């Protein structure tokens, strides 16, 4: 059993717990009680971002990235509880936990892409009749996606929403309505979606892993520029429980 | 060690004149250009830049934000015949403090 | 035509009362018996359709229902603001003294 | 300007009863409100939680009412969270809990009404920087 | 001679024409690496995370800067005293991201210095020279590693270090005045009157001698002509040197030893600027400058604001604004 | 060192630098127009 | 001398006082941005130098 | 006397890191609290004050996009937010029950918090080795109330100045020692001047 | 066109320090 | 007039250099000994 | 261009406010207004969260009185903001930017 | 960047004007009578 200072330093901390080939079992789902979530934790694994289409307006595509924020990209010890629905499906409800994480990518040619990776306020559904979750069983939901940076953020100039100077005050006579888009901040927020697709099941424990596919938006800087289109793929772990 | 070194001890102790009096020299033109409020206060391109770009930054627009907390904050107080009255809400701050 | 939303929000019953479904956790310190037992458990019930929904919260006191009554006329409530409720922002706004 | 007897004057208690500090009471007032409270209340505001000060109008939109000498007098013995609602000397440096608060321990009911006596009245000398933090240094 | 005692002869050789020495073999690989990385930092690298709240500050020219704004930025929070090699890194774009140059750059730098430091001891030796050269640049040499080493050390992060540009540096300045107080440091004052005297008598030494030059040359040439390279006889007359400036204050205030007053050039400068580095060492461990923030008081008890309460809301200016997105909790601790 | 051998004295007469200075003028004042476009 | 003759008054000369000048340095500072000017700078390569 | 010299300042710098970092060998009882965990006392302190007021705070986004109160390490461990993230390599017996394998707990957060750790978070916090030359307590801006400066910052701050003098005086003495030894301590000798029997440079 | 001005005086000096150290006009006793 | 913002420095840099390189070559031609 | 012609500003209740102005020391200035015995009663606010003067909170209107607005009467929080931050400037004009492609940032003249 | 247009001219002459001056004294002395 590993401790802290086992961990410290290694990596290890950013990666959810995995299970052995062994688990394929099946996990009982009794209609009559009552289940949680008692940590879901989500490990990115790769950082997907759609290209902005040349003008061609034919298929853009989502291309790899680079990540340079470093070993601080999961989502962990989120939980919420797990209703049974009337049609035998499963509903997760996310209540809380870590279930964000600032994450900057960088395209070819240099172009950095701030987005907030989240789960925040999931309500992720399985098929109908799941009488026991097994490796069949997925995951479809969706989140809410937040501003990236919250209301009180300043920009570079002092600039800002809930707080800052409402114009550039370094121009002090220059047109404003040029300017409007840069001095008038907005908070953006968008819905993501999310698939957990459940490769591993240890019936005795309750304990789920698999691999999850979620799509959001980028940063938009509060309203100053488009976001750009991002698609996450890794894997996770959740531990569902009685309560 | 060097590189060069002097060789004449006549420049060398003219030039010891030299640096420091120049300098005195330098530093007084410019406090004249500002008695006349005649700054190096900004770089125009810095500005017009930062003012449509909310994610550009440099340590210039960082030491601007600082003046305006000097100004704000120390105005009333430093200027008394001026009878400043800055309301809270006004006074520029970044998060928490 | 872009709006600064905290700006506007100030022109509503928001920059007047205490808006229950909007306003940082500290503005119940204004008033006798808010702060923090009621404060706690009126931003954890928000938000609410109209003030008097306040005195619906489950497990309250008949004290507490009182206080909650006197204290009615200094309540609001309006839309939920995103920017306001987003990062724990009710709980703590950036602001201290 | 002069630290007078009316300056000196402040609420016993709730009910119109007023006592007239005297400028030794007023020293040792500073003194001990210096030796056990400014490390948090420096200057009227609180460090470890800023959104309560001890501004007078606050202290007396406090329940029980704490803008008396009575109010902080017994707040010092059995401090309570603003609405009343719950006692805090596991967490606030009181009498009752002068076994965690160590600094407590040698504070007599006598010296409890000099730092009541201080809070009172530094307001009416300081105005608006009692309680106001670094906006009005 | 074998081959180790051959390269040992080139290495201290007294008859290259910059002295390579033993410090020398370990202060040219590394001056060159910081000075390598700088330039190519200054003029090309990508915004760095200074503050690691996601928030990247542009340094190079090809990224908007000019020279005065331009700088190699500190690396990031987020790292804070970790050691943050290129080979930590994942990618050159996450290593560039997160400050890595700055690192590189000012370990070398500082490694680099310090040899150079010892380098002069060791050619002083070899020449047969008296040996404290290298003392007198002990001085900037410990006022380099107070701003970029002891002050992060403090502190706990290189983000705290000063920048490597113009501007950045007078970022560093203002920062520190509001969390230090550093003007109403005795430390500093020190640094200045070394620096201020140290610009003073150079130009007084400098006048001086330049005013008792002896006759040498016409008035069609420069006076310069009149000292030859490696002459005997000294070039000045310091006995009316003296002679002017023991007139100007009073006989006993005038040095008639030149050894005794080029150990006082030395001498005091190197003092005033070892005080200026203490005093950054030492506001690293926050023992700050002198506080006298409402310190006098009237009979009622209001306050009477001195000079210091001024400097003090200029102080708060800076305080409040710096890092405007950076802090959470109502003081700034570190 | 020992010197180099193979050094020489270069000139520039008045009256070269006069024609030279000519050249150079004539020809910016014909190019001008085309560098301004 | 020049500089308030400039300004307003001699209100904003520099008082003559230790911190009264480090006041009238960090005024520079805010009002003038005066780290930023190129004769300063050359002021500072000299004292330094 | 010069290797002493050069031994003594290495031990002067060592002395001032162990005083400013270590709580072990320097109790923070005694000493009281290091720059690092009065800085990660006020993060604790706030997520306390906060929680208790009803703020998940593990899901409170700041206005970076970074957590409030909690965010990863470069290597993923949770740890405490705002500028204290510097901090998280700090180690203290009032915060290590919140540690769990991967950081910072939010179940022990949020469950286990004991009055005795909101009771030392707020004195250290209240407590930073920050102050003036003349003992006024806390930041530079701070008004006259609180005298303090911690034993912390006068241990540091002596030690690194008698470090760099003996630094110094290392360097004095042995370069004084080596010229002496080879016999020019006291000047060239003019008659036997060694540049003067040396190649030029150019 | 301004990156290109500062690089280039730069490059100037640089090659103006290699001048001055290398091609100085030699130090001489008479 | 929507002229090319690189013609001034050309012009400059056109007449200056080689006219520079001929003044050098001639100052130093009369300053020989004679 | 043109000057404007002089603004006048006032709040709910019909009090006239009195924009202060900036003085030359400064290279930027807030929005405060202040009834004509200087009691500060509208501003522009840096943090919203705790704001008592806003212009939304105050009704803080503007009516033109002389110049190319003379008659005029804006109630709008956006351009009555607007026109409070060029009144810290003294009178207000119109300018043509466009013709010299002009930066907005203020040149001293022939006698500085 | 929006830069000043002249800066670029300005730049160029400040360095070259002066730097020629120097040059020109330099080589003339250089081709004196030694
Ligand atoms: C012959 C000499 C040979 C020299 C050749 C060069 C070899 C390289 C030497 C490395 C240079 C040092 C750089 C890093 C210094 C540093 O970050 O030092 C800090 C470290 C301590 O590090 C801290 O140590 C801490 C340990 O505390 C931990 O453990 C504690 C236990 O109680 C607590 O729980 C605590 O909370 C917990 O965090 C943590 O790990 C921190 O994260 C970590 O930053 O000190 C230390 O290792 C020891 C102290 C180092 C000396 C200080 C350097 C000063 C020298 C400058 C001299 C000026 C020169 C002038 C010239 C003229
Ligand atoms: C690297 C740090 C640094 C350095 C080296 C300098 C260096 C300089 N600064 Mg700058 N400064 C800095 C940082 C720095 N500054 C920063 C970060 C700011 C914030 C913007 C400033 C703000 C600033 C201002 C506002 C001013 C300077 C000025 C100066 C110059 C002062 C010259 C002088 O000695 O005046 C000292 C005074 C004199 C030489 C006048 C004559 C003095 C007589 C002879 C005294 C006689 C005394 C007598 C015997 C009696 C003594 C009695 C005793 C009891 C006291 C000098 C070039 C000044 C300058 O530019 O002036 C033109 C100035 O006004 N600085
Ligand atoms: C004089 C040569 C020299 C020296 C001293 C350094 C030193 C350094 N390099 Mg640099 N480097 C050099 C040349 C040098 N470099 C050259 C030529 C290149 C181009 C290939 C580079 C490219 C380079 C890169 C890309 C990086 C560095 C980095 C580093 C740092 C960490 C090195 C390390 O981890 O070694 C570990 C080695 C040891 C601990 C040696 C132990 C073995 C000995 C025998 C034991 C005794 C040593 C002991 C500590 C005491 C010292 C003895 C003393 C008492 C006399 C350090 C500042 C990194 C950096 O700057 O991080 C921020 C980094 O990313 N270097
Ligand atoms: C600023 C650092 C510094 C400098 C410039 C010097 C300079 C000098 N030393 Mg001292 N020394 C120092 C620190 C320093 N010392 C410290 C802290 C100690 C205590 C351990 C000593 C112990 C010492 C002894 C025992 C002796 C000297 C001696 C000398 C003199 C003769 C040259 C020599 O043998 O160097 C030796 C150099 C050192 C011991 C340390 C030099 C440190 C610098 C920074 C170079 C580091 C190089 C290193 C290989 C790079 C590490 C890279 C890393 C990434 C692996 C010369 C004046 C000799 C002398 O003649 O005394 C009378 C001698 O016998 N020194
Ligand atoms: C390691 C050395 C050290 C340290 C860390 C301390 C620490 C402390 N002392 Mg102790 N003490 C010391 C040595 C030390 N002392 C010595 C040598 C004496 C005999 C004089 C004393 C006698 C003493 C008394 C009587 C008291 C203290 C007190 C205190 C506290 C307040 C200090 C203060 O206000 O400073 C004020 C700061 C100064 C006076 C500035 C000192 C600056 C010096 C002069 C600069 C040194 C530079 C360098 C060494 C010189 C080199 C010159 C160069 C050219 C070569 C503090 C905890 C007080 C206390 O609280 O007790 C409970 C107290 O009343 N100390
Ligand atoms: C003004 C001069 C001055 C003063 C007042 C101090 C004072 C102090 N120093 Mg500093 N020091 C100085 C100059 C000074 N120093 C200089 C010039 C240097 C070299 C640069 C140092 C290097 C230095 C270091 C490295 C350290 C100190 C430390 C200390 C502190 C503890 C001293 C100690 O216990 O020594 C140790 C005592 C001895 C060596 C004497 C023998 C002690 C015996 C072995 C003790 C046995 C105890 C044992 C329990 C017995 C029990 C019996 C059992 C059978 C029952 C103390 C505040 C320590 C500290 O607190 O730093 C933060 C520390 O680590 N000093
Ligand atoms: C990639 C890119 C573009 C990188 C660049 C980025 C970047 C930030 C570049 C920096 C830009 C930069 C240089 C900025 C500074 C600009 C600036 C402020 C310039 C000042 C200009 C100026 C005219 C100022 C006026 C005041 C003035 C005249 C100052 C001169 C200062 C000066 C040169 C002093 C001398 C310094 C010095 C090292 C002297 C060494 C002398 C020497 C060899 C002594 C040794 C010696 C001593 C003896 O006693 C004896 C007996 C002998 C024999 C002997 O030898
Ligand atoms: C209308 C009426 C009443 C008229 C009456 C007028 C009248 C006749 C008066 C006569 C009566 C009378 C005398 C009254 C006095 C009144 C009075 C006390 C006025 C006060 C004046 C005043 C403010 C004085 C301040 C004192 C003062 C000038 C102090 C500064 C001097 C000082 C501290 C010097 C020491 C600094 C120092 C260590 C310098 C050495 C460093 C240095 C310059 C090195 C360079 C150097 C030095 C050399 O040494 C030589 C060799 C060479 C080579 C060389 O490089
Ligand atoms: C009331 C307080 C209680 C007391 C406490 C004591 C505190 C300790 C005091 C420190 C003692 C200092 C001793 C000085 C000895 C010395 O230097 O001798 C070396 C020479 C000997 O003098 C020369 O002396 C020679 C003879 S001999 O060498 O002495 O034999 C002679 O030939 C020559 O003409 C003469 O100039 O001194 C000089 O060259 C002239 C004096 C220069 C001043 C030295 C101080 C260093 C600079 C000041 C530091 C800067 C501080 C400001 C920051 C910017
Ligand atoms: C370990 C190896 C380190 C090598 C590093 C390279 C060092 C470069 C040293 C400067 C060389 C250029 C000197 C030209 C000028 C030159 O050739 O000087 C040579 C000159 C020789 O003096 P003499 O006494 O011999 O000459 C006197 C007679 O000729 C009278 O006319 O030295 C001085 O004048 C010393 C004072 C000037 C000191 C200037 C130092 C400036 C430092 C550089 C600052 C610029 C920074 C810009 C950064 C972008
Ligand atoms: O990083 Mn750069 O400056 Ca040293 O204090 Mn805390 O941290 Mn941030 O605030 Mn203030
Ligand atoms: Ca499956
Ligand atoms: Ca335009
Ligand atoms: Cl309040
Ligand atoms: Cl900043
Ligand atoms: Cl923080």
């Amino acid at each position: 059993t590993l401790t802290y200072d086992d961990i410290v330093g290694t990596g290890l901390a950013n990666k959810c717990p995995t299970l052995d080939d062994t688990a394929r079992g099946a996990y009982p789902i009794d209609s009559s009680q009552t289940y949680r979530i008692a940590r879901l934790c989500l490990q990115p694994t790769t950082f997907l971002v759609k290209e902005e289409p040349k003008n061609k307006r034919q298929e853009a595509e989502f291309v790899p990235t680079k990540l340079v924020t470093r070993e601080t990209t999961s989502l962990d010890q989120i939980q919420g509880e797990l209703k049974v629905n009337s049609d035998g499906s499963l509903t997760f409800v996310e209540e809380d936990g870590i279930d964000f994480q600032p994450v900057t990518v960088q395209m070819a040619g240099g172009e950095r892409i701030p987005l907030l990776f989240t789960v925040k306020n999931l309500v992720a559904s399985t098929q109908p009749n799941v009488t026991s979750i097994t490796t069949s069983t997925d995951f479809k939901g969706e989140f809410n996606v937040p501003s990236y940076r919250t209301a009180n953020f300043l920009d570079p100039k002092g600039r800002g929403l809930a707080s800052g100077y409402d114009s550039a005050i370094a121009l002090p006579q220059a047109k404003e309505e040029e300017l409007a888009r840069a001095n008038v901040k907005r908070f953006s927020l968008t819905k993501g979606q999310i698939s957990l697709n459940v490769a591993k099941v240890d019936g005795r424990t309750g304990e789920i892993a698999g691999t999850f596919e979620s799509e959001q938006l980028s940063d938009d800087d509060m309203g100053a520029h488009e976001p750009h289109e991002v698609k996450i793929q890794g894997v996770f772990y959740a531990s569902i429980e009685p309560a | 060690i060097f590189g060069i070194a002097f060789s004449n001890k006549r420049w060398l102790h003219f030039f010891m004149l030299f640096v420091p009096v120049t300098g005195l020299w330098m530093s007084a033109i410019g406090v004249v250009g500002l008695a006349l409020n005649l700054r190096s206060y900004d770089f125009i391109s810095q500005e017009i830049r930062a003012a449509e770009d909310p994610e550009f930054e440099t340590f210039y627009t960082k030491n601007l934000l600082l003046n305006e907390g000097i100004r704000a904050w120390m105005a009333p107080q430093d200027q008394p015949h001026e009878n400043f009255v800055f309301p809270e809400e006004v006074l520029p701050r970044g998060n928490a403090l | 035509e872009l709006v600064n939303v905290v700006d506007e929000k100030l022109g509503t019953a928001y920059g007047e009362k205490i808006d229950l479904n909007n306003t940082n956790i500290a503005a119940f310190i204004q008033y006798r018996g808010l702060y923090p037992t009621l404060a706690k458990l009126i931003v954890k019930n928000a938000p609410y359709e109209s003030v008097e929904d306040v005195l619906n919260i489950p497990g309250l006191t008949e004290r507490q229902k009182q206080i909650l009554r006197e204290n009615l006329e200094h309540f609001t409530v309006t839309e939920v603001e995103t920017a306001l409720v987003e990062g724990g922002d009710r709980y703590n706004n950036g602001l201290y003294k | 300007a002069e630290l007078t007897p009316e300056v000196l004057t402040v609420p016993l208690n709730s009910e119109g009863k007023t006592i007239t500090l005297t400028e030794k009471q007023y020293l040792e007032g500073k003194r001990l409100f210096q030796y056990a409270c400014a490390s948090c209340h420096v200057g009227g505001i609180t460090k470890t939680n800023p959104s309560l000060d001890l501004r007078t109008e606050t202290l007396a939109l406090a329940t029980p009412p704490r803008d008396n000498i009575e109010g902080l007098v017994d707040y010092m013995k059995n401090p309570t969270t603003y609405d009343g609602e719950q006692e805090i000397a596991e967490v606030h440096p009181s009498l009752r809990s002068a076994d965690i608060f160590p600094k407590m321990r040698n504070l007599t009911e006598k010296d409890l009404v000099a730092i009541a006596g201080h809070i009172l009245v530094e307001p009416k000398i300081l105005g608006d920087k009692w309680g106001g933090g670094k906006v009005y240094y | 001679a074998n081959l180790w005692e051959r390269f040992c002869n080139w290495v201290t050789s007294t008859d290259n024409r910059l002295y390579v020495g033993w410090f020398g073999v370990i202060m040219i690989p590394t001056l060159l690496a910081a000075t390598i990385c700088f330039v190519i930092a200054f003029i090309a690298a990508p915004p760095v995370d200074i503050d690691g709240i996601r928030e990247p500050v542009s340094g190079s020219l090809l990224y908007g800067n000019n020279i005065i704004t331009g700088a190699v930025v500190p690396s990031s929070n987020a790292i804070g005293l970790h050691f943050y090699p290129i080979w930590e890194a994942a990618s050159l774009d996450e290593w560039l991201y997160n400050g890595g140059p700055y690192q590189l750059i000012i370990f070398h730098f500082l490694l680099g210095a310090s040899c150079y430091m010892g380098r002069q001891w060791e050619l002083s030796y070899r020449l047969g020279m008296r040996p404290w050269i290298c003392v007198a640049y002990s001085a900037p040499l410990a006022s380099a590693f107070a701003v970029f080493l002891i002050y992060p050390i403090g502190q706990g992060s290189f983000s705290d270090g000063m920048p490597l540009g113009i501007s950045g540096t007078f970022n560093f300045m203002i920062v520190f005045q509001a969390e230090h107080n550093i003007l109403m440091h005795p430390f500093h004052q020190l640094g200045v009157a070394g620096v201020f005297g140290g610009a003073l008598f150079c130009a007084m030494h400098g006048s001086l001698v330049t005013s008792s030059l002896i006759r040498e040359t016409t008035e069609t040439e420069s006076a310069n002509y009149g000292y030859k390279f490696g002459q005997e006889e000294e070039t000045y007359n310091i006995v009316a040197a003296h002679g002017y400036f023991g007139r100007l204050i009073f006989q006993y205030a005038s040095f008639n030893n030149s050894r005794s007053l080029h150990f006082f050039l030395a001498a005091w400068p190197v003092v005033g600027v070892w005080f200026a580095a203490l005093g950054i060492s030492t506001m690293a461990f926050n023992l700050n400058g002198f506080n006298f923030n409402h310190s006098v008081i009237d009979a009622k008890g209001n306050v009477i604001n001195t000079w210091a309460d001024i400097i003090n809301r200029a102080n708060l200016g800076m305080e409040v604004m710096h890092e405007r997105n950076a802090h959470n909790f109502p003081l700034d601790l570190a | 060192m020992e010197p180099n051998p193979n050094r020489q004295p270069v000139e520039l007469n008045r009256t070269s630098l006069y024609l030279g200075l000519l050249l150079i003028l004539v020809l910016a004042l014909l190019f001008s127009s085309y560098f301004f476009n | 001398l020049i500089y308030p003759l400039g300004q307003s008054s001699w209100f904003f000369a520099p008082s003559f006082g230790v911190a009264a000048i480090f006041r009238f340095l960090l005024f520079f500072q805010g009002f003038h941005n005066w780290t930023l000017n190129p004769f300063h700078m050359m002021g500072v390569a000299g004292v330094l130098g | 006397l010069s290797y002493s010299l050069g031994a003594l300042s290495m031990m002067g710098f060592i002395a001032t890191c162990f005083v400013w970092f270590n709580n072990t060998v320097y109790p923070s009882e005694f000493y009281g609290p290091t720059g690092p965990e009065a800085s990660q006392a006020q993060a604790m302190t706030f997520l306390i004050r906060d929680q208790k007021l009803g703020a998940n705070v593990g899901s409170a986004q700041g206005p970076t996009g970074l957590g409030k109160y909690l965010m990863r390490s470069p290597t993923g461990e949770i740890i405490f937010g705002g500028e204290t993230m510097r901090f998280w390599d700090f180690r203290g017996p009032w915060l290590e029950p919140l540690r769990g394998p991967n950081g910072l707990d939010l179940n022990k957060i949020k469950n286990d918090i004991q009055p005795w750790q909101e009771r030392r978070a707020a004195e250290y916090m209240t407590h930073a080795p920050l102050g003036s030359l003349n003992s006024v307590g806390g930041v530079a801006t701070e008004i006259n109330s609180v005298n303090f400066v911690s034993p912390r910052s006068w241990l540091a701050t002596s030690h690194f100045v008698l470090a760099f003098f003996f630094l110094v005086g290392h360097l004095w003495h042995a370069g004084r020692a080596r010229a002496a030894a080879a016999g020019f301590e006291k000047g060239i000798d003019r008659e036997s001047e060694p540049v003067l029997s040396m190649p030029s440079l150019d | 066109m301004e990156t290109i001005t500062y690089v280039f005086i730069f490059a100037c000096i640089i090659a103006l320090f290699f001048f001055a150290i290398f091609f100085r006009e030699p130090p001489r006793i008479t | 007039m929507e002229v090319n913002q690189l013609g001034l420095i050309a012009t400059a840099l056109f007449v200056l250099v080689p006219s520079v390189f001929l003044i050098i070559l001639y100052v130093q031609t009369e300053s020989q000994q004679k | 261009q043109a000057w404007k012609g002089h603004a006048v500003f006032r709040n709910k209740e019909g009090e006239e406010l009195f924009v202060r102005r900036m003085p030359a020391f400064f290279e930027s200035f807030p929005v405060i207004l202040t009834d004509k015995n200087g009691v500060v009663k509208a501003d522009i606010p840096f943090r919203r969260a705790e704001s008592k003067y806003s212009f939304e909170q105050q009704g803080v209107t503007v009516s033109f009185y002389g110049g190319e607005l003379n008659g005029q009467t804006f109630t709008d929080p956006p351009t009555v903001k607007s026109y409070a931050r060029k009144a810290i400037f003294g009178e207000i004009f119109e300018f043509d930017t466009e013709t010299l492609n002009s930066d907005g940032i203020f040149r001293t003249s022939p006698r500085g």
